[PDB]
DNA sequence: AGATTCTCTGTTGCTGC
DNA sequence: AGCAGCAACAGAGAATCT
């Protein structure tokens, strides 16, 4: 049953009308398929944007419910070498369908992990067998693909999910589940997503589990922040104010009590302070240079461990010394 | 839907050497060779999508006439091209008896010659030397340095260059006339700008824009085929003030879904190939772009690292 | 000799009485014993104290040990060859005898010893600082999965390269270097047992002042200078210094005397000759910097820059593999500073 | 539940030999009228389809169909314990995580029993067989194997061409070309050697030699092989069993 | 059977003796175990990614969850645990992990369904995912994306940055918080009472203060203090000084001597005192941490001095976190802070 | 001196086939009552021990024992010249640097003679055989080979369990588990197919499948195999010869010990 | 029925990226 | 200090012929 799959897998789009966020590419692909001229596609974009769902729904709309048989889907989990290409992909492209009549579809998902020799062998397979089969390459990084292979396909960039589409999907999930969500809670949820539907679905399931109730109540900002462990804008701005204006010992005490009262992480506070200070209209860019350099150094040091108190004091001192040049 | 139509790159693929709008010198050279005969061993190098495979295909077709089926041996990178293949099949084809006109020869086309192993390339030397009177070799590669010098010593070297704006514009105008498409000057200009000397990519973008919107206009081309990635990165690095570069990185690159690895790597390429600033400042910018890369390869790839890289580059440019 | 007079039990220790009492406390109940990590200066006597603690956890047969050999296969049939020190109650492995293949030996050998098993068999990991981060990560879960059959006693000189999970997974025991007085008392018993002739006792103190807490170096230097004075130490017996220390001192003299590229070439040559004779580059850098700071011709401004450059290039050497590439850079930076 | 006892473990071993190598995953389904199994190779050009009726077994009981998927390699690894003459019983509950293979000798003596781990495969049996094919022919399977083994050496493609009273196999590659021409004929001295051909329309199809080579294995299950060709669908090569058949559907090269 | 397990636990060190067996034993990581308890009644366990400081209880939490889910019978049949002591290249991830994921779930027994929920999926956990190469990690993407109906993936790591972005997006991120005195004093007091650890008033809270968010190190220090107090047999209570002595903490007077040598003194005196201090074995990380606490906490230094001392201590800790020589780094730090 | 003539070179070739692969060095010793040989593998979990009495030879003369060590691989390389029906004579002086293998056909015609270089091995023959084993069983060796060949595919460990009137071989690994259960029985229609079992105490030992696979080779020397198991010592698998025997002693896995 | 030869598969080593 | 892709060599199994 579908009630056992996680929310990321349960709510996977099955038709092209359930893929939100991407409109300019979805309409163009629908027109390509209706008019017949479907070229070799290259879906490039960040994780969680809906490239795999888009191509799966496309193959479903093209071949019907028997998609799992008329399409050759290869990914990084499967062995994709040059010999694998030579045998499997060439035998698939050269032959025809065993279930119906029509062009074939080869979905090379996550093809950014393929060997250079494999791409060099495939770039002539795409150019030779082009009247009976098509190629779809999904990628997160366009630098791992050879320029020859990159030039044979039409590139579609999957933009991050905007506010309207992600709110539409959230409303769809809140309709499918016996769940209510606060408006400010929804805004905070959209803020900690960066256009990643996977994160939204995961944390929505997690905060529904956090409710502890038969779901007669609502999900507020407190639930989201306590479940995702993300700092609140209130505590963020309080720490920033105490760092910018208050005394050194008082700033240290404030940072300690804020990061220990809710168990917040220093890296999340660093990213939040970076995001907040990005809107600050500042004087001569030397302060911004020092701030960015020191904050990136502290983040790279945190990414390897160390003393949290020493790193917090380093953040405080870096912000203070950076702002001391603004006078 | 039941079947698709042939793409314009394959449908309008040139079949005669006159239809090629590539490098005029080498094109007339190959045309005179096909007219007179006595085709020598050749290695055609260049960049993807400029008319290298089509050129050698047209040359072989025009030179062999109807005997193309039994006189031309095509081997691509999709087929096994190791030492065993060169030893058995290529040698059997070169030793094969075939009655040809007194001006033609058997042609062995080897696509993607830069991918053949060292053993096969070494074995091909005497293979092409002992049968150089009834078998000729034509290599098509992108990097001539990947082919050993002994093989390059026995053949001509044809280096294909990028296609100027005029040639791609003329070819696109011919395709539009042959297809009856509604277009405009700014749309074709945007297409050629996003092509970057790539004729195949230009025709592909044109066909995609036609099948997606019908009218080839700059707005449609820009909304379907995003502007060149390296140009926005160059404009970001060449910014004079830190806030302008930060806003460019935020809106154009980060808010549109470009990964940090692509941004930093495109950034490295732009710098390496930069010519506006001096050598020392370019080396310092490349050095800074490197630490950000090392930190991103270690999994610390975020917007703060790119912001710090830009800040360090500006500090270097800050005398 | 160092080996002829060495304690074999906890009651035979003659310095750090608080550490001996802590070891006796830890060995009172031996079955509920967690993993241990002995850290401190090199030459303090932690490897003797670990064996003395094993002598309290088990019978006196812990010292009757044997050397065996075990072969391993990496991806290549290359048979990594590793010798093992084994005892009927414990075993000792030194992953510092190979390159980046520490993880394979660690995981395979420890899994074999843990699957075969007072009730547990002790494991002594010698020189845990040379353990690569991947080998330490592999040992991280092996320390916890098999805690009723395998107990680790890791001997190291500095917990700086040891990862935080391993640090947390074992008790930490510090071994401070013995005071000059205890070293002098030990040397007194040694010279009365080895029948050495001392005109004045204070020379022994000077030996301590020349060893910097190292007992292994102290006894060896005492015996080396006892052979030059023919078993009769006088009031002004010269101090026997190792050859590499003299080479480093001459290198610092050359550094402070001449600062040029022509001298940088011979400095690189001296560094090559030192590295080719089984001398680590970190110790070379440490001794070079410490003896350069002792140069009275320089001032505080020079010494501060010297120590900063030495820290920077020590980080470089800990992050690099071509040690001379960092040593020559540090030497050039010091030349530019002076 | 699954409860199927083969008189001779050998029959099952030869059947599996047919799926062997050319496919990795097989989906079995037992039911009231027997057992069926389907396997498709990765490139999707070959489908191996089996049908064993109730009468092919010495004992068969089914009150509740069971579908089970498995790795063929794992299955064949275990399929060499049959002594050929051993008795083989396939056993599984209604919601299995494994399939039990039980080999026993006549006497109580030796009992080899295996418990093979199953794979979850989305049930999706194909029904691509045609009502009528352009041409139909049968001939001794050993003869078909030789024909395939001959030509295979010359090319990676073997063409089958059918015209009135003529069947022609052709391969053409680097070293040269080859052809095998056979004609329909009834041998009364023993009709298992005859070559029948019913042509409604001349056909001319090309197949990848590597696949025909996989298919010839069926010779070990039947004396004759039936080949049905069409320009509209995958070709069918069929090997009849006593109550059943092993079928190979192969898509022609485009 | 069970009695042998009880005796082996009783003869085991306190770290493994008091390992959380149920989801209720988790004292401080409540946000994660609440979701884990809620999904125990449902059947929609998503792919999870535990990350946080070492010794926070990630492995213990996932073990307790798998136990409460499957029972001690299915605990060994529906679990695939891969640690850092095993090979986890592309070949292993493609063959073994994918073969286990593609396999069907084992049939539960009659006694299993009567007491445990027995979900229709199995669990594949990968402990210490920091050592996994990024290509072997990307190989797991579609493996965990397509076979989610039959298996669930649980990644465990300390640095969440070492895991690629797609894997971090596919799994639900669970951040384990540091276990300071506040949220772990109850567990420490329970461990002390269960072992009859007679201590003073401010010992346990001090122990966690030395632990810096690490309950394993705190339990180890408590066990060491209890052993040292039982060997003496005086019947007195453990003191905070006795605890900080064996914890590697430099005494207050020795640190005040360092402060005096830094405040007043030249390069030679500081170098000599550092050479003397390095004779007594102390961890440079602890000395740097104590100096940082003293300098930032003392309300007698200028803010301009405080920014510089914070940056210098940060640089020294970042350099020490790479396996450098403790003596050189400590001397450089003290010299740099003496010039201020 | 060494002077041993085998009627058929084949017997010696099959005997050496038994040491083959599983051991590298073999120490032979000829004496007044015959020839013995011992070889231990590198991991020391398997000992191969041979005994050939004087009566197994067509001609045997020994007035002075000789001990000689050699590389097994070198010996087998030379051990395919026997034509099986050829006559084989092993020859060596009292202080040999080599061992001479002399193959001759009935007629004076073909004489193939080899001079194999010897290795110096510290003489240290083991005598690990027990007086009584927990359980003893014999069964056709081809049957034992099949049992081993079955289970081997499933795991690197094969467990042998013995209870009253029951012998059970079991393997359990990745793809699943398997077991072969046999029961004692006397077949008068030909007793070489019977399965005997004498159990003084139930036993349950695990062995490394790679080693059992080496051991099954003895089938070529005898119709039956005797297996003696004990919880106190290495298991003994024995293949009888006419006047002699080939024995394989295998240490049980401790949990991980071949 | 046994022996010999040929073919196929697996493992190890070397080279290149 | 992976992998991979490779290619070559050796060993084992099956088939055919005497
Ligand atoms: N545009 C979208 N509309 C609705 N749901 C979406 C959308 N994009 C992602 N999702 C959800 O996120 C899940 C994962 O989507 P995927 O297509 O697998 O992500 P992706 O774009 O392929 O990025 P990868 O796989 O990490 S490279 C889907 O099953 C949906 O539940
Ligand atoms: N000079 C040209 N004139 C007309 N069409 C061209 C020209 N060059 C390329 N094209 C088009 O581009 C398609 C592909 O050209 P190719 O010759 O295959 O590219 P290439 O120069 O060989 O670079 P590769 O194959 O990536 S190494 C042709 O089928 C044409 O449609
Ligand atoms: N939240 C907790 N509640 C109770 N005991 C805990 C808790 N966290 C850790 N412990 C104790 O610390 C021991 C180690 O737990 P682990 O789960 O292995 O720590 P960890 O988070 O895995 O650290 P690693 O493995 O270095 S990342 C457990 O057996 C407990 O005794
Ligand atoms: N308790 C002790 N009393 C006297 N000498 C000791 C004692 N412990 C160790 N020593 C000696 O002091 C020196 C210490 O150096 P070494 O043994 O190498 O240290 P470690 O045990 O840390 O490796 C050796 O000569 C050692 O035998
Ligand atoms: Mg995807
Ligand atoms: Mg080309
Ligand atoms: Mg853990």
């Amino acid at each position: 049953s579908k009630e056992n799959l996680p929310w990321v897998e349960k709510y996977r789009p099955e038709t092209l009308d359930e893929v939100y966020g991407q409109n300019e590419v979805i309409t163009t692909v629908r027109k390509f398929v209706d008019e017949g001229k479907l070229p070799h596609l290259l879906f490039y974009g960040p994780p969680g944007t809906g490239k795999t769902s888009t191509i799966v729904a496309l193959a479903r709309e093209i071949y019907g419910k028997n998609y799992s048989n008329m399409v050759l889907e290869l990914n990084a989990s499967d062995d994709r070498g040059i010999d694998v290409v030579r045998n499997q992909i060439k035998d698939f492209a050269s032959t025809r369908q065993i279930f119906s009549k029509g062009f074939k579809l080869i979905i090379l998902d996550e093809a950014d992990a393929m060997t250079n020799a494999a791409q060099n062998a495939l770039r002539r397979v795409i150019e030779r067998y082009t009247k009976n089969t098509r190629f779809c390459v999904l990628a997160n990084y366009a630098h791992k693909l050879t320029p020859a292979l990159l030039s044979r396909c039409t590139r579609f960039r999957f933009q991050p999910l905007p506010q309207e589409a992600i709110e539409r999907r959230i409303a769809n999930v809140l309709v499918h589940e016996k769940l209510k969500l606060s408006p400010n809670a929804e805004k905070a949820l959209i803020e900690l997503s960066n256009g990643d539907m996977r994160r939204v679905l995961n944390v929505l399931q997690s905060c529904k589990a956090t409710l502890d109730n038969p779901d007669e109540d609502e999900i507020s900002d407190d639930v989201i922040y306590e479940c995702c462990g993300a700092p609140r804008p209130s505590d963020l701005k309080a720490v920033l104010k105490s760092i910018l204006e208050d005394d050194w010992g008082t700033a240290h005490y404030t940072l300690n009590k804020v990061r220990s009262a809710k168990g917040l992480a220093l890296i999340d506070l660093i990213e939040g302070i970076v995001k907040i200070l990005e809107d600050y209209e500042l004087q001569n860019e030397e302060t911004r240079v020092h701030l960015l350099t020191k904050l990136a150094d502290i983040e790279y040091s945190i990414s390897k461990g160390g003393n949290d108190q020493i790193q917090g004091s380093a953040v405080i001192g870096a912000i203070k010394a950076s702002f001391e040049n603004e006078t | 839907t039941l079947s698709l139509q042939l793409p314009w790159v394959e449908k309008y693929r040139p079949q005669v050497l006159s239809d090629i709008v590539g490098n005029k010198e080498t094109i007339d050279r190959l045309q005179q060779i096909a007219k007179d005969g006595n085709m020598p061993h050749m290695i055609i190098s260049g960049m993807p999508g400029i008319g290298k495979t089509t050129s050698v295909h047209c040359l072989a077709h025009e030179l062999l006439g109807r005997s193309y089926a039994d006189g031309v041996l095509e081997l691509n990178a999709s087929d096994d091209r190791g030492i065993d293949v060169v030893r058995n099949q290529i040698k059997h084809f070169a030793q094969k008896k075939l009655h040809l006109p007194p001006g033609k020869h058997k042609i062995v086309i080897l696509d993607e010659a830069d991918s053949m192993t060292a053993g096969a390339q070494q074995a091909l030397r005497r293979t092409m030397e002992l049968y150089s009177n009834s078998t000729r070799f034509a290599f098509a590669c992108n990097q001539s340095n990947k082919i050993i010098e002994p093989l390059q010593s026995r053949c001509a070297i044809l280096r294909y260059s990028k296609l100027s704006d005029e040639d791609v514009l003329k070819r696109l105008l011919q395709i539009i006339k042959l297809e009856d498409v509604k277009y405009t000057n700014d749309g074709l200009e945007a297409i050629i700008f996003t092509a970057e000397g790539d004729m195949r990519q230009a025709i592909n973008n044109l066909q995609s824009t036609v099948a997606g919107h019908g009218l080839v206009n700059a707005d449609n081309v820009f909304k379907i085929v995003d502007s060149p990635h390296p140009l926005i990165v160059k404009k970001m690095l060449l910014a004079s003030n830190l806030e302008d570069s930060i806003q460019i990185l935020r809106t154009d690159l980060w808010k549109k879904g470009y990964s940090s690895i692509d941004i930093v790597t495109t950034s490295f390429r732009v710098t390496k190939n930069l010519a506006q600033v001096k050598e020392s400042v370019r080396l310092e910018m490349i050095k800074e772009i490197g630490l950000t890369h090392m930190r991103i390869l270690e999994g610390v790839g975020t917007y703060l690292q790119l912001a710090s890289m830009l800040a360090k580059i500006h500090k270097l440019n800050n005398k | 000799w160092v080996d002829k007079y060495r304690p074999k039990s906890l009651n035979a220790l003659s310095h750090n009485e608080e550490l001996t009492n802590f070891l006796k406390s830890l060995s009172d109940q031996p079955r509920d014993l967690p993993h241990l990590l002995l850290y401190g200066p090199n030459g303090t006597g932690k490897k003797t104290r670990c064996m003395a603690l094993l002598e309290s956890i088990f019978g006196p047969g812990v010292y009757r040990l044997k050397i065996d050999v075990r072969q391993f296969v990496t991806a290549s049939n290359r048979k990594l060859e590793l010798n093992v020190v084994s005892s009927p109650y414990h075993l000792e492995i030194t992953p510092s005898d190979m390159g980046n293949n520490d993880r394979i030996v660690i995981q395979e050998l420890l899994k074999e010893v843990a699957q075969m098993e007072h009730r547990y068999k002790c494991v002594i990991i010698n020189e845990a600082n040379s353990l690569t981060k991947d080998a330490q990560a592999a040992l991280r879960r092996t320390m916890e999965k098999y805690s009723k059959n395998i107990r680790l006693i890791m001997v190291c000189d500095s917990m700086s390269p040891i990862i935080a999970p391993i640090k947390s997974r074992c008790l930490l025991i510090r071994c401070p270097a013995p005071s000059d007085s205890e070293i002098s008392t030990i040397l007194s018993d040694v010279v009365t047992n080895e029948r050495i002739q001392l005109e004045t006792k204070d020379i022994l103190k000077r030996i301590a002042q020349a060893s910097n807490g190292n007992l292994r170096v102290s006894l060896l230097m005492l015996e080396s200078m006892a052979l030059n004075n023919e078993l009769a130490l006088k009031s002004s017996s010269p101090i026997i210094k190792p050859d590499w220390i003299i080479v480093i001192h001459k290198l610092t003299r050359k550094i402070v005397k001449e600062r040029s590229v022509n001298s940088l070439i011979e400095c690189r040559a001296v560094l090559y000759d030192l590295l080719a004779h089984c001398i680590p580059a970190n110790i070379i850098l440490k001794e070079l910097t410490f003896s350069l700071l002792d140069v009275e011709t320089l001032n505080t401004t020079n010494k501060s820059s010297i120590i900063e450059y030495s820290s920077v290039f020590d980080e470089r050497l800990s992050l690099g593999n071509k040690a001379i590439f960092h040593l020559e850079g540090f030497i050039a930076k010091v030349m530019c500073c002076l | 539940m699954l409860e199927a006892k083969f008189e001779e473990a050998s029959l099952f071993k030869r059947i599996i030999d047919g799926f062997k190598d050319c496919v990795q995953l097989v989906n079995f389904q037992c039911k009231e009228d027997g057992i069926i199994a389907q396997a498709v190779d990765d490139s999707r050009v070959l489908l191996v389809s089996l049908e064993i009726g109730v009468e092919a077994f010495q004992e068969y009981r089914c009150d509740h169909p069971v579908t089970l998927g498995m790795d063929l390699t794992s299955l064949s690894k275990i399929l060499r314990c049959g002594n050929n003459t051993d008795t083989l019983t396939l056993i599984a509950d209604n919601t299995p995580d494994s399939i039990i293979l039980l080999f026993e000798d006549t006497k109580k003596d030796r009992i080899a029993e295996y418990s093979l781990k199953l794979m979850d495969i989305d049930a999706d049996f194909l029904k691509i067989e045609e009502l009528q094919y352009d041409s139909t022919l049968s001939l001794p399977s050993s003869e078909f194997s030789k024909i395939v083994r001959d030509l295979s050496q010359l090319s990676d493609s073997i063409n089958i061409m059918i015209t009135k009273e003529t069947i022609k196999f052709v391969a053409d590659g680097d070293i040269g070309s080859g052809s095998v021409i056979i004609k329909p004929f009834v041998d009364m001295e023993h009709p298992e050697t005859s070559i029948k051909l019913e042509m409604d329309q001349p056909v001319d199809l090309t197949f990848g030699a590597k696949y025909l080579l996989d298919i010839i294995k069926g010779s070990s299950l039947s004396d004759r092989v039936g080949i049905r060709l069409s320009s509209e669908a995958p070709a069918l090569f069929q090997f009849d069993l006593k109550s059943g058949f092993l079928q190979f559907f192969l898509a022609p090269k485009f | 059977s069970k009695l042998a397990a009880e005796q082996s636990l009783a003869q085991q060190p306190w770290v493994e003796k008091y390992r959380p067996k149920n989801l209720d034993e988790v004292t401080a990581q409540d946000h994660a175990v609440t979701v884990l308890k809620k999904t125990l009644k449902s059947a929609n366990l998503p792919h999870m990614l535990f990350y946080g400081p070492p010794g926070t209880g990630k492995t213990s939490t996932i073990l307790a969850l798998t136990k409460e889910l499957y029972g001690p019978d299915l605990m060994k049949s529906r679990i695939l645990e891969l640690n850092a002591s095993d090979e986890r290249g592309i070949s292993i991830v493609r063959e073994k992990v994918k073969n286990f994921a593609r396999l069907t779930v084992s049939k539960p027994s009659k006694h299993d369904l009567e007491n445990y929920p027995c979900p229709p999926y199995k669990i594949i956990i990968l402990d210490e995912a920091d050592s996994m190469t990024a290509d072997a990690q990307s190989a797991l993407r579609r493996t965990m994306e397509t076979y989610s109906g039959v298996t669930r993936f649980c990644l465990i790591c300390n640095y969440v940055t070492r895991i690629i972005d797609p894997l971090a997006s596919r799994c639900s991120k669970f951040r384990f918080k540091a276990l300071d005195a506040s949220n772990a004093i109850d567990r420490l007091r329970f461990i002390s009472e269960q072992e009859n650890v007679k201590c003073d008033d401010g010992v346990l809270e001090r122990i966690l203060d030395i632990s810096a968010g690490d309950l394993r190190r705190g339990i180890t220090l408590l066990q060491s203090a209890s052993k040292g107090a039982q060997y003496l047999g005086d019947g007195k209570n453990i003191t905070s000084t006795q605890v900080e002595e064996l914890a590697g903490v430099v005494p207050h007077d020795i640190l005040i001597e360092i402060v005096e040598k830094v405040k007043s003194g030249d390069f030679d005196e500081i170098k000599k005192y550092v050479n003397t201090f390095m004779k007594s074995g102390w961890s440079a990380a602890s000395v740097v941490n104590q100096l940082h606490e003293y300098y930032i906490t003392n309300d007698n230094f200028d803010t301009n001095f405080k920014n510089q001392i914070s940056w210098l201590l940060f640089t020294t800790d970042s350099r020490l976190n790479n396996g450098t020589n403790e003596h050189i780094q400590l001397l450089n730090l003290l010299v740099k802070i003496s010039q201020l």
